[PDB]
């Protein structure tokens, strides 16, 4: 989830982009949030190679 | 309404006074208005003419003519905020000065303030026209524009004094032979009889009419517009006179310094102009200007209101030439 | 004369508005705090038998043509055009609509496309009338006005809705809105009102939960002498330490049964004896206040806010439903028809015009009509049509 | 013009309900929560006596067809098609399709 107290602890996306307006038509912003991690289960079944040239 | 604490009393009404606003310069519609969209603008002037011939021998060599003239120039526009705030203190226990027990409402400051904002923005734009007319922008505290359009166009004020101490002398033979002769020369283009205002301070102007030349042109026979008997402009507050084919208005509002007169012609094409700017917000920013912008913000945590107003103009004159200060003597 | 010399000030009853409500129900808060409403179960209940007769009126719709030939060619078309968009039905569309019965507001976008092989080719459809979420919509500003507050150019989706894990133009969006006059562009959500009364009603149930877990009456009380407690404390292979284990045990599971019952030493040291057994029991007065009665009267309070509080014990909730029937065909009937005509360069009169009508909420009286048929019938007041006939 | 412009969102729509229910009724456990429910005996008969109205509803079906003579021999072929699946009925499929409740 993202920081914001919206979604804490509630549910997961995979990019959140908020815009504001201040309200006072003299001000605005742009937010993004992410958060993952990528994982590879089996560390087995990738082999390295590495090749001597020349 | 409660008196004393064991006695009680009869609330009768209210009194409001407030000082007056001038607006004789906005009903003349000397000023035509522009909306641009920038902070920046640019005047195109194409100045032409003719030359005189002189004689040669025949058959021989020959006369050539000289070329035109351009000239370009760039202006900025100042800017004008007005703000205020509302605090609880201000309506928590004071009794609304209305009614007997009515409690105060944040709906009447709000009106009060709107009414204030509104009051000093009319004065200012009043101001701002005067100013113009003197031949210089108004902007004080602010040198980035303090455009004198004298200067900065090449020219020089005229003046055309008359002294009204010689009973024995008409003043309007100077103003007549100065100011018009030099309005005609000066026209620009190729008219003809152009109309002529006049803007005078009260104590110009009073003088004025007691000299005896104008007084003993109207005595004798009735003609119409009867001096001796009725009232200068009936009975409003701005006398207005008519002599010589000469327009003469009171200037209530006291800005002309008193014994000073400004004299210029009417109907000149684009002598006067008055540009708007946009304001600085997200929603105006590089649109249309327009007259007067009005905010209002109510605290979404109950504990503040707030009112907000701005606004952006500049005022010029394009030709500082056809502008006379007259001066009286006493 | 001919010019208008006011406005409408819709950028101001806004934020007049907004200061006068509680915190937790302004615009970008409401959409929080009506989902965490609902999961109140008299909340959702009166929602959903709200959409309930809503489906059911714009299930069986009709377009009623003119009299004119042109209009009864036109109307054929508008039966077509509504019953054929691609993935959509005018039930799915009446119950996206309604959804301002909870937010005070509705967006809807039209989109047309072109037929390819049919019995119009040439002419235009409708695609979908699109729903945009009033969760997907803007948090800061979610309508725009002109640079005066005086009319609406457009409508502010959020860049965040484009993600998986811009301004609309006001001429193709059907806005619909309730609770407040036109100058609210922000209708006044149903919700605002029963909120104060939602926050009592749920506090005072969780008091009766822990109220009645509390209320330990009867509960068995022991007495022994210190002497025994304290060397069992400190002397765990002692005799006493073995008696107090017992009593431990055995004194939760004293349960009424074939063999209950209690024997205790009867020693007496002063005015008060050294071993005793009491039940214990509140010494004074119990609570006054009937919390039962609280709650009662909260529930009605939120459900008359929906038309639907018959359910404590033509009617209210029938002319309810009424109400957000007429909203949605307002919008259907002249912004959407109109426009589908234009497309197509059906230009008709006024009186020409056809329109949607919706369906009826309240099943027909076999009883009751059978015999009014009779009565209207033997007197000769009844036309000879095939609309007469096809109605049985 | 004949464009979309916007999406339905639901990726998005999706992602703030998981968050904003008890954590015992989110996808992946509600499945469970479910069966542990049933087993009360007024959740049980409130579902029981919903089904049976269901199947009554789903057992004595009918087609309509239209006006043409096309349309009455359509008619007739899905009848057939809808009458003769291979070890299914239509009520078994109303009472499977109603588990959405």
């Amino acid at each position: 989830p993202s920081d914001t107290l919206r979604d804490a602890n509630q549910a997961a996306q995979e990019l959140y982009v908020f815009f504001k307006e201040s309200n006072y038509l003299r001000e605005a912003k742009i937010e993004s949030e992410t958060s993952f991690l990528t994982v590879n289960n089996r560390p087995e079944l990738v082999v390295k190679s590495t090749g001597k040239f020349t | 309404m409660q008196n004393g604490d064991f006695q009680i009393l009869d609330y009768t009404g209210l009194i409001s006074t407030m000082p007056r606003v001038d607006t004789l310069l906005q009903s003349m519609n000397l000023f035509t208005e522009h909306f641009g969209r920038t902070t920046v603008a640019r005047i195109e002037r194409l100045d032409d003419g003719a030359g005189d011939i002189k004689a040669v021998q025949r058959g021989g060599v020959r006369q050539h003519l000289a070329n035109d003239r351009k000239k370009i120039v760039n202006l900025n526009i100042p800017f004008f905020p007005l703000d205020r705030s509302i605090d609880r203190a201000d309506i928590q226990n004071f009794r609304e000065f209305g009614t007997e027990n009515a409690p105060a409402t944040v709906d009447a400051e709000v009106q009060r303030h709107m009414a204030r904002i509104r009051r000093s923005h009319a004065i200012l734009k009043s101001k701002a026209m005067y100013a113009a007319l003197k031949g210089t922008s108004w902007s004080p505290d602010d040198p980035v524009s303090d455009y004198n359009y004298y200067d900065v166009w090449g020219a020089t004020q005229t003046t055309a004094d008359v002294d009204f101490t010689k009973l024995g002398v008409d003043p309007i033979e100077v103003l007549e032979a100065e100011a018009r002769a030099h309005i005609i020369d000066w026209a620009g283009d190729n008219g003809d009889n152009y109309e002529i205002v006049v803007l005078a301070s009260r104590q110009w102007f009073s003088a004025l009419i007691a000299h005896p030349q104008v007084t003993g042109a109207y005595s004798q026979y009735p003609s119409t517009q009867e001096i001796l008997r009725r009232r200068l402009g009936g009975n409003a507050n701005n006398r207005i006179f008519e002599h010589k084919n000469i327009l003469f208005i009171e200037d209530i509002s006291g800005n002309i310094p008193a014994g000073e007169a400004y004299i210029f012609p009417r109907g000149i094409s684009r002598m006067f102009e008055i540009y708007y700017a946009p304001s600085d917000t997200l929603r105006d920013a590089n649109q249309a200007a327009q007259e007067l912008y009005v905010f209002f913000k109510e605290s979404n945590y109950l504990r503040e209101a707030k009112i907000e107003s701005e606004t952006s103009f500049l005022t010029v004159n394009n030709r500082p030439e056809l502008v006379v200060k007259s001066t009286g003597k006493f | 004369r001919m010019s208008e010399q006011g406005t409408f000030a819709l950028a101001k009853v806004q934020v007049d508005s907004e200061r006068m409500k509680a915190e937790e129900i302004r615009w970008p808060h409401l959409i929080g705090t009506a989902e965490s409403m609902k999961q109140d179960a008299t909340v959702a209940t009166g929602l959903d038998m709200l959409y309930t007769f809503v489906e059911k009126a714009f299930k069986d719709f009709k377009v009623i043509p003119g009299e004119s030939e042109e209009s009864k060619k036109a109307a054929k078309f508008i039966e077509y055009c509504l019953k054929n968009m691609e993935g959509q039905t005018l039930r799915q569309f009446a119950r996206d609509a309604a959804t301002f019965n909870e937010y005070g507001l509705s967006v809807v976008e039209k989109v047309y496309t072109q037929i390819a092989v049919g019995e119009y080719v040439g002419k235009y459809k409708v695609k979908n009338l699109a729903f945009r979420p009033q969760a997907s919509l803007s948090r800061t500003n979610p309508i725009v006005y002109n640079s005066d507050g005086s009319a609406i150019v457009g409508i502010k989706q959020s860049l965040s809705a484009f993600q998986n894990y811009v301004i609309i133009p006001i001429s193709r969006v059907m806005l619909m809105n309730t609770g407040g006059s036109s100058s609210q562009a922000l209708g006044v959500s149903p919700l605002v009102g029963c909120y104060r009364a939602w926050r009592e009603k749920i506090l005072i149930e969780n008091l009766e939960v822990v109220g009645a877990t509390k209320d330990m009456g009867g509960v068995i009380e022991l007495k022994i002498p210190s002497q025994i407690l304290n060397k069992a404390a400190m002397d765990p292979s002692s005799p006493e330490a073995d008696m107090v284990r017992g009593l431990m045990s055995d004194a939760a599971n004293a349960h009424s049964g074939e063999q209950s019952f209690f024997m205790l030493p009867s020693d007496t040291k002063d005015n008060a004896p050294q071993y005793s057994m009491t039940l214990k029991g509140i010494d004074g007065m119990g609570k006054q206040y009937s919390t039962a009665q609280l709650i009662s009267d909260r529930k009605k309070s939120i459900l008359d806010r929906l038309g639907a509080g018959f359910i404590n014990v033509q009617t209210i909730h029938t002319q309810f439903v009424q109400r957000v029937n007429e909203i949605i065909l307002e919008a259907l009937n002249e912004n959407l028809l109109p426009q589908l005509l234009a497309l197509n360069d059906i230009r008709l009169p006024e009186t020409e015009m056809p329109y949607v009508k919706a369906g009826e909420i309240v099943d027909v009286d076999m009883e009751g009509f059978s015999k009014a048929i009779q009565r209207i019938g033997a007197v000769g007041y009844l036309p000879k049509t095939p609309k007469v006939i096809n109605r049985v």
